[PDB]
RNA sequence: AGGAGGUGAGGUUUU
RNA sequence: GCUUGAGUCUCGUAGAGGGGGGUAGAAUUCCAGGUGUAGCGGUGAAAUGCGUAGAGAUCUGGAGGAAUACCGGUGGCGAAGGCGGCCCCCUGGACGAAGACUGACGCUCAGGUGCGAAAGCGUGGGGAGCAAACAGGAUUAGAUACCCUGGUAGUCCACGCCGUAAACGAUGUCGACUUGGAGGUUGUGCCCUUGAGGCGUGGCUUCCGGAGCUAACGCGUUAAGUCGACCGCCUGGGGAGUA
């Protein structure tokens, strides 16, 4: 994520685009990923947690909207 | 003693402690700082704000070199990554580049065990 | 015989040679009764990453007709030659000769 | 199997050179393949998941060759003559 | 919104950086196919393709060298 | 190659033999054998230097080109032979011209294969030509120290010496014992590891195999006297002193290399 | 409403 | 005698399918050096530990091991176990449209054979990171644990041995039938493809639910529904899958 500054460009703006960058790049997440050691056996269950977790959310909030609770 | 204008920041955070190292293109440092050093110790060196204390501290200590321009290099996930690089540019440097040097290894060596707190 | 496609990267001091690899190779082709349908020079070009401290090497494509045995002697004759600096060889399923995307 | 080989199996086993699903044709195949394959697996010692369909070609055969023992012995004799098999 | 099904293509070269650079990003990633709309069955060739092109030096891994 | 006998009875329980059936079941050649008798640790003064040595069986020395110096002519290997002079095996070689020759045996070599030496040879198992030429990370044996004398490196039955680097003249290798050397580059190795690479597995199940190669008992000082040995003496088993040689030096741990001339060369001991 | 980043006495027994 | 079951061949498709051999990068560690000084690391808070013998920070070069960030997706393959960088060689299997051929050659299987996660054993190597055992520092009434500091066997390779798992879909294999709706993946047949479009036909797979079944939970065209063939297993809980 190399973030060049403009010239006339101010400060905070190019801040906020490399956090931006460094947002979309995802390295946090990797480093906190990679500080412990997630087994296969883990990995795959939370996987597939999140994926049923996601679909069953999905759907209700889809199915929520045929009904009112006024 | 030696007068240089271009200068690099490189930036080590953690949840830990924050190290701020001023120094030229080539690698060779100039000077140091650490939010563990600068008063704070425990858990008062965790924070953004001892962060900006040690980078406050670090431009004082390299000032005699007399850097104008100066090009930052951060890594480690810390909360001091934005509170250094602000009191940076507060403290009258240009700040003509930002970049992130997190090294984050392609599956190479195995991490250490989970902790069950 | 079987599609074969080669690339492989040489460095830019030896970059005076390269006719003379291609016709070596080419030689031994033909006297394997290999056929060549594609044949290009890309020309010192950049690199994206560094490698052995340099920024520039010339690169040369090769699609070839070859049988198995040359395609493993060239391999070893790339693995020896120290002005070569990496090759990359790939069965391919046909043959093709439309020009590469890059040598425009 | 090469395609040529195949071929020309059939036209060494079977009529016409076109029915290439007789049992004499198939077990010349699946001999063809068995001895192929010898030296493939004298080497690859550690290849179970391809020595699997060998062993399925073998059963293969071997049904084939009690099929054609039990209907016509006087072409199963010839077979295993021409293939060089003991039983 | 899928663009190789629309060219009809075949297959995928490692040769077509012009085209490559526009699937991988600054950082020298390959993005999702959930963010361009490309098709599992390209999105393969175009990540072995990719694999090969950095293996030639065509294109990066990173943005660090 | 490695085969454990049958006890048949007290003597053959824990035998394991190495046998190559690729060697030649006959005779060396006799132009190439010559005399070596055996003296049995003792030097022209005739008393013992070296302890446990004496008997064993008659052997002849088989002469073997160590300098590989036939440049340019090819040649083809014959047979291989067992050497008892050491632990690998030997290679009958006869050269084109006709002139036959005895070599180390590599690991990837049969009878019928082809070899050749000089610089302009090709990089196979057997060639010799100058580190100069041969590439980095190579395995090589039959280092030479100084060119043309002889390759004194890597001449056992499974060894062989890495290189590392190659700067200027000088050429860094790793040997066998994991400890680095600089060695002039102009000095030729033969290429590919040795033959016998199984012959540590090989075990003698009695004192009779030992003895047949003429390795005389050795008895330890604790069982000898004050005078004989240091450890000598006590009515039972007692070992009150610090482990030492005979002669007075400690052996556990104790460096005993004196030498200044080759510490330019060496540049890590081994670990 | 969708996606991403964390996030709880540090422990403290028996009846 | 027959082709509807099964099987064979011509043409292609995708796939972390298996074995062997090479190669590339990121990163950790260590070594030799350059700049530079008082801390580094760690915890809930500390301490052990590493440091003025110049650590930690930053740059260059080199050494070696292991695994291949994104893509990567209740996505794919394999009988199961299980398989992820890239390239080469050998090889198994499945599926799809057209055709050609044998004419039940079919299913299951006691015993038997083979494969068989991880851990463990022997032989010979290698050993970067992590880590049982082990030592120390902390918490605690006590802590042979949870936390931290180090770290051996191991983890890795080659050949063999053991043949055990919550080896799970807690659902044996094959076959025929019975309302559906959302998708995903992989092929094919047509219609002005007239730009990613519409229709139909196959395989595998995810979810919700109808009749029906079930003690209920729930299964539900991939059944735990409607039926046939074969094999294996159970007959109260402990003792005990032990003597
Ligand atoms: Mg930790
Ligand atoms: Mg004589
Ligand atoms: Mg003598
Ligand atoms: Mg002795
Ligand atoms: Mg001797
Ligand atoms: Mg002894
Ligand atoms: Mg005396
Ligand atoms: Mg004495
Ligand atoms: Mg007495
Ligand atoms: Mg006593
Ligand atoms: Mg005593
Ligand atoms: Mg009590
Ligand atoms: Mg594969
Ligand atoms: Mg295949
Ligand atoms: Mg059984
Ligand atoms: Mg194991
Ligand atoms: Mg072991
Ligand atoms: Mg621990
Ligand atoms: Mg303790
Ligand atoms: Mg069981
Ligand atoms: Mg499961
Ligand atoms: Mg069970
Ligand atoms: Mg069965
Ligand atoms: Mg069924
Ligand atoms: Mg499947
Ligand atoms: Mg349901
Ligand atoms: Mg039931
Ligand atoms: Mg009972
Ligand atoms: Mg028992």
């Amino acid at each position: 994520p190399v973030i060049k500054v403009r010239e006339n460009e101010p400060f905070d703006v190019a801040l906020r685009r490399f956090k931006r960058s460094c947002e979309k790049a995802g390295v946090l997440a990797e480093v906190r990923r990679r500080e412990f050691y997630e087994k296969p056996t883990t990995e795959r269950k939370r996987a597939k947690a999140s994926a049923v977790k996601r679909h069953a959310k999905k759907l209700a909030r889809e199915n929520a909207r045929r009904t009112r609770l006024y | 003693r030696k007068q240089v204008s271009d200068g690099v920041a490189h930036i080590h955070a953690s949840f830990n402690n924050t190290i701020v190292t001023i120094t030229d293109r080539q690698g060779n440092a100039l000077g140091w700082a650490t939010a563990g050093g600068s008063g704070f110790r425990g858990s008062r060196k965790s924070t953004p704000f001892a962060a900006q204390v040690a980078a406050e501290r670090c431009a004082d200590a390299v000032k005699e070199y007399g850097i104008k321009n100066l090009e930052v290099m951060v890594k480690g996930p810390g909360p001091g990554r934005e509170s250094t690089i602000r009191a940076l540019n507060a403290a009258g440097f240009r700040i003509t580049n930002i970049t992130d040097v997190t090294p984050i290894p392609h599956n190479g060596c195995r991490p250490p065990k989970k902790r069950r707190v | 015989m079987r599609h074969y496609e080669i690339v492989f990267m040489v460095h830019p001091d030896q970059s005076e040679q390269v006719p003379g690899m291609i016709e070596r190779y080419t030689a031994a082709i033909t006297g394997a009764e290999g056929k060549i349908h594609r044949l290009e020079d890309w020309g010192r070009r950049q690199l994206a990453y560094p490698i052995n401290k340099l920024h520039k090497a010339h690169y040369v494509l090769m699609n070839v007709e070859a049988p198995q045995e040359v395609i493993d002697e060239l391999e070893t004759t790339f693995r020896f030659n120290d002005a070569v600096i990496r090759s990359m060889v790939m069965r391919t399923k046909h043959a093709v000769t439309e020009a590469s995307p890059m040598v425009k | 199997l090469s395609t040529e080989a195949t071929a020309k199996i059939v036209s060494e086993f079977g009529r016409d050179a076109n029915d290439t699903g007789s049992t004499e044709v198939q077990v010349a195949l699946l001999t063809a393949q068995i001895n192929h394959l010898q030296g493939h697996f004298a080497e690859h010692k550690k290849d179970h998941h391809s020595r699997r369909g060998l062993l399925r070609m073998v059963s293969q055969r071997r049904k084939l060759l009690d099929y054609l023992k039990r209907k016509d012995v006087a072409r199963y004799t010839q077979l295993i003559e021409r293939l060089g098999l003991r039983r | 919104f899928c663009r190789f099904t629309a060219e009809g293509v075949q297959e995928i070269d490692y040769k077509d950086i012009a085209t490559l650079k526009n699937y991988i990003t600054e950082s020298g990633k390959i993005v999702p196919s959930r963010i361009t709309g490309t098709r599992a069955k390209y999105q393969r060739q175009l990540a072995r393709a990719i694999k090969r092109a950095r293996y030639l030096s065509l294109l990066p891994y990173t943005d660090r060298h | 190659a490695v085969v454990k006998c049958k006890p048949t009875s007290p003597g053959r329980r824990h035998v394991v033999k190495v046998v190559n059936p690729e060697l030649h079941k006959g005779k060396p050649f006799a132009p190439l054998l010559e005399k070596n008798s055996k003296s049995g640790g003792r030097n022209n003064n005739g008393r013992i230097t070296t302890r446990h040595i004496g008997g064993g069986h008659k052997q002849a020395y088989r002469i073997v080109d160590f300098k590989r110096n036939k440049d340019g002519i090819p040649a083809v290997v014959e047979r291989l032979e067992y050497d008892p002079n050491r632990s690998a095996n030997i290679a009958l070689v006869l050269y084109k011209d006709g002139e036959r020759r005895y070599i180390l045996a590599p690991k990837g070599l049969k009878a019928g294969d082809q070899i050749q030496s000089g610089v302009d040879a090709a990089i196979k198992p057997g060639n010799t030509l100058p580190m100069r030429n041969i590439p980095v990370g190579s395995t090589v044996h039959n280092v030479e120290m100084k060119p043309g004398k002889g390759g004194q490196l890597a001449r056992s039955a499974g060894t062989y010496v890495q290189i590392v680097a190659r700067d200027g003249a000088y050429v860094t290798l790793r040997l066998r014992s994991g400890e680095m050397r600089k060695v002039e580059a102009d000095c030729r190795a033969t290429l590919g590891e040795v033959g016998n690479a199984e012959h540590m597995l090989r075990v003698l199940g009695k004192a009779g195999a030992a003895r047949w190669r003429g390795v005389r008992p050795t008895v330890r000082g604790t069982a000898m006297n004050p005078v004989d040995h240091p450890h000598g003496g006590g009515e039972g088993r007692n070992f009150g002193k610090h482990p030492v040689t005979p002669w007075g030096v400690q052996t556990k741990g104790k460096k005993t290399r004196s030498n200044k001339r080759t510490d330019k060369f060496i540049v890590r001991r081994r670990s």
